[PDB]
RNA sequence: UUUACCAAAAACAUCACCUCUAGCAUUACUAGUAUUAGAGGCAAUGCCUGCCCAGUGACAAGUUUAACGGCCGCGGUACUGACCGUGCAAAGGUAGCAUAAUCACUUGUUCUCCAAAUAAGGACUUGUAUGAAUGGCCACACGAGGGUUUUACUGUCUCUU
RNA sequence: ACAGGUUUGGUCCUGGCCUUUCUAUUAAUUCUUAAUAAAAUUACACAUGCAAGUAUCCGCGCCCCGGUGAGAAUGCCCUCCAGAUCUUAAAGAUCAAAAGGAGCAGGUAUCAAGCACACCUAUAACGGUAGCUCAUAACGCCUUGCUCAACCACACCCCCACGGGAAACAGCAGUGAUAAAAAUUAAGCCAUGAACGAAAGUUUGACUAAGUUAUAUUAAUUAGAGUUGGUAAAUCUCGUGCCAGCCACCGCGGUCAUACGAUUAACCCAAAUUAAUAGAUCCACGGCGUAAAGAGUGUUUAAGAAAAAAAAUCACAAUAGAGUUAAAUUAUAACUAAGCUGUAAAAAGCCCUAGUUAAAAUAAAAUAACCCACGAAAGUGACUCUAAUAAUCCUGACACACGAUAGCUAGGACCCAAACUGGGAUUAGAUACCCCACUAUGCCUAGCCCUAAACCCAAAUAGUUACAUAACAAAACUAUUCGCCAGAGUACUACUCGCAACUGCCUAAAACUCAAAGGACUUGGCGGUGCUUCACAUCCACCUAGAGGAGCCUGUUCUAUAAUCGAUAAACCCCGAUAGACCUUACCAACCCUUGCCAAUUCAGCCUAUAUACCGCCAUCUUCAGCAAACCCUAAAAAGGAACAAUAGUAAGCACAAUCAUAGCACAUAAAAACGUUAGGUCAAGGUGUAGCUUAUGGGUUGGAAAGAAAUGGGCUACA
């Protein structure tokens, strides 16, 4: 704009950061609930294995299994990351295999 | 071509409008409810002024008059 | 204000709002004259007051519901039915509100209150028998009205002296 | 940033999102050793040991080092220094509490007013004024250590600890609980610093030296991880077949996947490699007609800016009054007629209707106007008069006064118009378009409401036509300003504040979702748009003979059968068939035969799946005039390229045309008919790509089929 005005209102600053679906945290402990399963969006078409847990921020998710075939029930716990999903909407929240009652996708030899 | 963003608008008022015949009683209700908050804020406002000047009670001739609530 | 002597109220009245009737002179109304005066309605304020003149009145064949009064079916469809068929009506019950001082079912369902509530408050709600001046809906202040909670208090009571 | 990918059939433009660089944690996969450094989830609770002693008493010391970042917008910077302490022949000096301010200092104005927050009296604690702060951010609210040879703050919680809970590791080790976060319950005061000491010296979990850890560098002893569609370094064969999966962005998988799982080759890092989370970096000294952005108008306050010119007039329609009425309409009378009104066409409606002749009230203001005035904007154009158009003239708010329509309140008005509602049609329906009524409502007086595409989408005031074309449009710019714009939605929304509003106005978010949303443009295609010219068996008008009804012939489609396939809108339906009793024959029912036609072949044979893998043949637009290499132009080029008193186009090729055939001409018919379109038709003419079958999906014999309850296309023969 013009001087007056761009010392009105000084400098721009860039804004803070918008925390992720981990809230700032690297990866998050989990608990599951239900194991199900979600369709894609449109151009593509699949169904994908899926999860619910509570972390320990108290908060419940919904979180995604990477790899085909998996060991997943109730009360077991995962490690979760921030890995976003293309595929399905607002699924921001990925387990971490071969931590804890998941280990990695079984070798087929 | 810019009717496209216009057009939008248009249908979001639309729908708004019909919303707030549906919903308009209700709104009523909280609204009025709402003054109902605001009037009483208003008057701890000034009970506060009393008990941080020191008097136990209002100075004289005070009725606090209702501006919130105030209709006609 | 009301049943003098079993009912003081949620009845009546009432500011307000509304209809109808009246163009005028020595006893009422009135020594007035339509912003007036009579016959009523409903109850201030605020938001409102939907559709119906076929029936019955009323007025002047025609017109009127802030006059009496009314304000629907029976099937088919993505558990529900926006949509469709068809009939009948003068119109087909809207806005609200809702288990209510509202036939029954009924101690409706659920939430709060309590150790426990057929109570009380909040929601939900087809009430097929809510509902708009035979007024509907909120709201202030008010009430020897009618219910529920808490504080405090106690010979009400344990349990009497 | 030297930038890269990503909106579209395509091109620019605007514009976010993402990649490529560097750092730190944790995790998954791997890890040989040593050296240097750094070690950290947790102001949650703390078992056991130790971290303050020294010294002839007294005394000196005992959050000093050390820990942590809980709290507080805290504070950096810069004055000014009390007091503690050192030295000493009394002033030097080290910290520096408190008190202060040139200046700087986290976000948020949807926190806009705080509520005694000031000053005068030197009189000596009484009086006297009415102030102080604040849009240059007061007063709040949220989050936070730090500007780093250090600085600030806390020490179990109640900011402060008299008291109260209650029984304190935010000293070093270690331990529960918790968290994505995992060092030794280790050794000495030998060096330094500190505490005492006259002094040897004593103590010191500060520290020194170790010990533990791929957490970072160095070095070799040590090789493992990720990737290979694109951006971006690098790939082969299988498997799977919109499934299982994968991706940072675009995206990949629908039977031939370089994107998936697994090989093979390679590429790049390397004792590490990737993933996840935070940083570092990253907007606008850019912009505001059409893209997000000039508020509906004017004035002023604050706060700024400035050479000289900067007051001339309506070509006449500011605003507010008071009065007036020209054409029309209508009350309501008088003649006349039975119809009047209304649409594409009709009904309904009115016949207290229509025509003509008379006539006030209300409303609205032909022509002049092809004008271009006035007003700040909204606005203002029937007539006359009264009042009257701020400023020696730069800018200026949330302050002040205005503001079309519609709307609200009260009192009047009502010729006409008209939401609404009710009839009538139109229609599958018509809550509409079309007709008939008729109301609020437009009109006047007072008071509100304060919104418009309030747009000329172009801010105000000086200037210039110099530089210059993103695109279009109203050609391009400086200078001083003020207002505004940080992807798209969510959103003229939710909360807030204020307002004669209480389905209102104003101001105005975020969770969530997406990888775009948008401005202009280009070529098509289309248009129940307008205009011109046509259709010649061709649409209407017109001519002739038929089909659809009947019988029968034949082809489909359903049902029927153990019992082919293919065509199936125009462009299938007497179709491949110019031809099925056996055969043809693909089919079903049984039976038989396994180098099983050939010169040879771990080889033959397969009317098995793919016509959306194809060659061949064709259909179709189409009896349509174009289609395409070679060049050349266009202040850029997606693309387009003609005008004959011609303006940037030239071009061989191939269609059409021309010639051939119909036994001479001419005509007509025949043929011809490019490019492409319909993934149009056919793997059953045949031939093959890919997949399958091989004592069978192959090859033979024998017998068996094709029945009609219908439904229909086409024909033939008729009804004389
Ligand atoms: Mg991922
Ligand atoms: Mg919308
Ligand atoms: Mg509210
Ligand atoms: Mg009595
Ligand atoms: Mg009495
Ligand atoms: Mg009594
Ligand atoms: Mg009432
Ligand atoms: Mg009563
Ligand atoms: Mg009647
Ligand atoms: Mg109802
Ligand atoms: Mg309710
Ligand atoms: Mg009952
Ligand atoms: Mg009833
Ligand atoms: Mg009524
Ligand atoms: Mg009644
Ligand atoms: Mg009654
Ligand atoms: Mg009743
Ligand atoms: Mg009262
Ligand atoms: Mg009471
Ligand atoms: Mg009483
Ligand atoms: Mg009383
Ligand atoms: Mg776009
Ligand atoms: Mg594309
Ligand atoms: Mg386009
Ligand atoms: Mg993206
Ligand atoms: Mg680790
Ligand atoms: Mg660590
Ligand atoms: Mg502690
Ligand atoms: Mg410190
Ligand atoms: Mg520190
Ligand atoms: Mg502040
Ligand atoms: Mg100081
Ligand atoms: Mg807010
Ligand atoms: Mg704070
Ligand atoms: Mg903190
Ligand atoms: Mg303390
Ligand atoms: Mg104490
Ligand atoms: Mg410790
Ligand atoms: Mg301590
Ligand atoms: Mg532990
Ligand atoms: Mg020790
Ligand atoms: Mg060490
Ligand atoms: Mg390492
Ligand atoms: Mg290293
Ligand atoms: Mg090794
Ligand atoms: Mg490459
Ligand atoms: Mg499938
Ligand atoms: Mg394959
Ligand atoms: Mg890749
Ligand atoms: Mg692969
Ligand atoms: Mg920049
Ligand atoms: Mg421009
Ligand atoms: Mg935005
Ligand atoms: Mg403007
Ligand atoms: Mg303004
Ligand atoms: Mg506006
Ligand atoms: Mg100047
Ligand atoms: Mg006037
Ligand atoms: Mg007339
Ligand atoms: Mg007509
Ligand atoms: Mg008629
Ligand atoms: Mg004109
Ligand atoms: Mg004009
Ligand atoms: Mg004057
Ligand atoms: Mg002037
Ligand atoms: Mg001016
Ligand atoms: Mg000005
Ligand atoms: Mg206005
Ligand atoms: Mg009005
Ligand atoms: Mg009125
Ligand atoms: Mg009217
Ligand atoms: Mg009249
Ligand atoms: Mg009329
Ligand atoms: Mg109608
Ligand atoms: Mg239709
Ligand atoms: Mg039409
Ligand atoms: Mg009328
Ligand atoms: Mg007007
Ligand atoms: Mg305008
Ligand atoms: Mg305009
Ligand atoms: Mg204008
Ligand atoms: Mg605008
Ligand atoms: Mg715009
Ligand atoms: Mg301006
Ligand atoms: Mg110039
Ligand atoms: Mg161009
Ligand atoms: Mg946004
Ligand atoms: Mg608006
Ligand atoms: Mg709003
Ligand atoms: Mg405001
Ligand atoms: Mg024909
Ligand atoms: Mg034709
Ligand atoms: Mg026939
Ligand atoms: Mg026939
Ligand atoms: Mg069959
Ligand atoms: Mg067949
Ligand atoms: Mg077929
Ligand atoms: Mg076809
Ligand atoms: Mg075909
Ligand atoms: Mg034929
Ligand atoms: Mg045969
Ligand atoms: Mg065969
Ligand atoms: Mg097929
Ligand atoms: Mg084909
Ligand atoms: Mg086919
Ligand atoms: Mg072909
Ligand atoms: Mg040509
Ligand atoms: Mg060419
Ligand atoms: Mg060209
Ligand atoms: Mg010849
Ligand atoms: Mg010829
Ligand atoms: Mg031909
Ligand atoms: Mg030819
Ligand atoms: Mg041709
Ligand atoms: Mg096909
Ligand atoms: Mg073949
Ligand atoms: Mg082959
Ligand atoms: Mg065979
Ligand atoms: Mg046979
Ligand atoms: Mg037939
Ligand atoms: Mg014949
Ligand atoms: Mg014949």
């Amino acid at each position: 704009a013009t001087l007056n005005q761009m010392h009105r209102l000084g400098p721009p600053k860039h804004p803070p950061g918008k925390m992720g679906p981990t809230a700032g945290r690297p990866q998050l402990k989990g608990v599951v609930l239900r194991t199900f399963i979600r369709k894609p969006k449109k151009p593509n078409s699949a169904n994908r294995k899926c999860c619910r847990v509570r972390l320990s921020t108290g908060r419940e998710a919904v979180c995604f299994i990477p790899g085909e075939g998996h060991s997943l029930q109730e009360h077991h716990v995962v490690l979760v990351q921030g890995g976003r999903t293309q595929d399905l909407p607002g699924v921001k929240l990925t387990v971490v295999r071969g931590k804890y009652d998941c280990g990695h996708v079984q070798k087929k030899k | 071509k810019n009717i496209l963003k216009i057009r939008r608008r248009k249908m979001n008022h639309h729908k708004y409008r019909k919303l707030v015949k549906r919903t308009r009683f209700l709104r009523r209700k909280v609204r009025e409810g709402r003054l109902r908050q605001k009037q009483v804020k208003f008057e701890r406002d000034l009970k506060r002024i009393w008990q941080k000047a020191g008097l136990k009670e209002a100075p004289a001739g005070w009725q606090t008059p209702k501006i919130y609530l105030k209709n006609q």
